[PDB]
């Protein structure tokens, strides 16, 4: 995955989550290829919001 | 460690200050806008701190 330096400080950061969901719809394959690297970002999102 | 304990402590500290400044904000009937702005600056300090 290309690096995404998100802090998820603000609700607007949901943008990045959408960016992933969309990527997982249009391109399930590459998504599955890089989803661990995506998960590193999602954990930053989840540890803040939940 | 994925998480930094020195930073997480500052996180709980800031949550406490959020509750405190929240109570003082509602007691002085100040605008919702400024109040959320205080909270925003606090979470920003949280990020800088990590």
């Amino acid at each position: 995955l290309k690096k995404i330096a998100e802090s998820f400080e603000d609700p607007s950061s949901i943008v990045v989550v959408l960016e992933f969901i969309l990527f997982a719809l249009f391109f399930p394959t590459e998504f599955n290829r890089i989803k661990g690297d995506i998960q590193n970002v999602l954990l930053l999102f989840f540890s803040r919001w939940y | 460690t994925v998480t930094n304990e020195f930073a997480s402590r500052f996180r709980t500290i800031v949550a406490t200050l959020a509750n405190v400044v929240n109570e003082r904000a509602v007691q002085d009937d100040m605008q919702k806008a400024t109040r959320s702005c205080t909270k925003q600056w606090l979470r920003h300090l949280e990020t800088q701190f990590d």
